[PDB]
């Protein structure tokens, strides 16, 4: 269960949070459930020039669903905001080039022991716990290494 | 040596011979600061060539797990 | 245990970030040697000259030799630009291969806070 961002959320700033709640309180006036249902993300959508259809938009409610209630909280309304929040531009090429850069052997795969010697490079103070972890996210095939695209996968939506 | 190596050889010396002989001691000077440059560039291309056929040797190999993992 | 829950998402990508820039830092600390090392290379392959006492037979010997030189430097050039020219090509290719291998309604962020909120 890790996401790119639900890191988003945890470092949105209490300002942020606060403003957030205020659009969310004022999303959902007129509900009864107290949630986004169509007949809301209709509303604004209109207010932002767009008609999408009953379907279109409880499948923009499914997009963030957790819970099955076919329709938006104020957590899942948080999600959906830094989903559509980034203006982030890096491309394949890129990270290809660094690919290259984390592969020390030349084999072309970045392996459990050049993972470590690298995150390692990193002036962070490193536990054996982000080693753990950051192979796991990376190790679609978990067969020890982390090749080329999964390592696209990989720093997927990464500053 | 066949009568096509010859006419090779000596048309190689006649190139030397036309960019060369005409110059005085000073123009002489001079030209060998040119071919030393147009080496010198020569030289330089074929480094930036070496450094990217390595690059593309690598780039290849990873194309080839991709393709081969797949 | 999930055992992928360890930590935080937060972490996760606090890491990633960092990787990425000590790799793109390692990038450019190769980049740099790369220079370096093709200078020291062109110091070698192409010494730089001395006519200070060389007499007309010499200095002409030389002009000849590096005129010589140039032919010979150029197809070594040549022959390496062909491998690299043909890569160009296979990679083209296998590219191809593994790309064969292997409308929408959107929210916008800043359009709806204007909705919003005053
Ligand atoms: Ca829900
Ligand atoms: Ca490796
Ligand atoms: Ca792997």
């Amino acid at each position: 269960m890790d996401d790119i961002y639900k890191a988003a959320v945890e470092q949105l700033t209490e300002e942020q949070k606060n403003e957030f709640k205020a659009a969310f309180d004022i999303f959902v006036l007129g509900a009864e459930d107290g949630s986004i249902s169509t007949k809301e993300l209709g509303k604004v959508m209109r207010m932002l020039g767009q008609n999408p259809t009953p379907e279109e938009l409880q499948e923009m409610i499914d997009e963030v669903d957790e819970d099955g209630s076919g329709t938006v909280d104020f957590d899942e309304f948080l999600v959906m905001m830094v989903r559509s929040m980034k203006d982030d531009s890096k491309s394949e090429e890129e990270l290809s080039d660094l690919f290259r850069m984390f592969d020390k052997n030349a084999d072309g795969y970045i392996d459990l022991e050049e993972l470590k010697i690298m995150l390692q490079a990193t002036g962070e103070t490193i536990t054996e716990d982000d080693i753990e972890e950051l192979m796991k996210d990376g190790d679609k095939n978990n067969d020890g290494r982390i090749d080329y695209d999964e390592f696209l996968e990989f720093m997927k939506g990464v500053e | 040596q066949t009568e096509r190596e010859k006419k090779k050889k000596i048309l190689a010396e006649r190139r030397k011979v036309l960019a060369i002989d005409h110059l005085n001691e000073d123009q002489l000077r001079e030209k060998a600061k040119e071919l030393w440059q147009t080496i010198y560039n020569l030289e330089a291309e074929k480094f930036d060539l070496q450094e990217k056929f390595k690059q593309q040797k690598y780039e290849i190999n990873v194309l080839r797990n991709r393709i081969n993992d797949n | 245990a999930k055992k992928k829950s360890k930590i935080s998402a937060s972490r996760k990508l606090q890491l990633k970030t960092l990787l990425l820039q000590i790799a793109k830092q390692e990038l450019e600390r190769e980049a740099e040697e790369r220079r370096g090392e093709k200078g020291r290379a062109l110091s070698t392959r192409a010494q730089p000259l001395e006519l200070a006492g060389l007499g007309f037979a010499e200095l002409q010997d030389l002009a000849r030799q590096l005129h010589a030189r140039v032919d010979k430097v150029d197809e070594e050039r040549y022959d390496i630009e062909a491998k690299v020219t043909k890569n160009i090509t296979e990679i083209a290719d296998l590219t191809q291969k593994i790309f064969d291998l292997r409308r929408r309604v959107r929210i916008s962020a800043d359009a709806m806070m204007q909705a919003l909120l005053g």
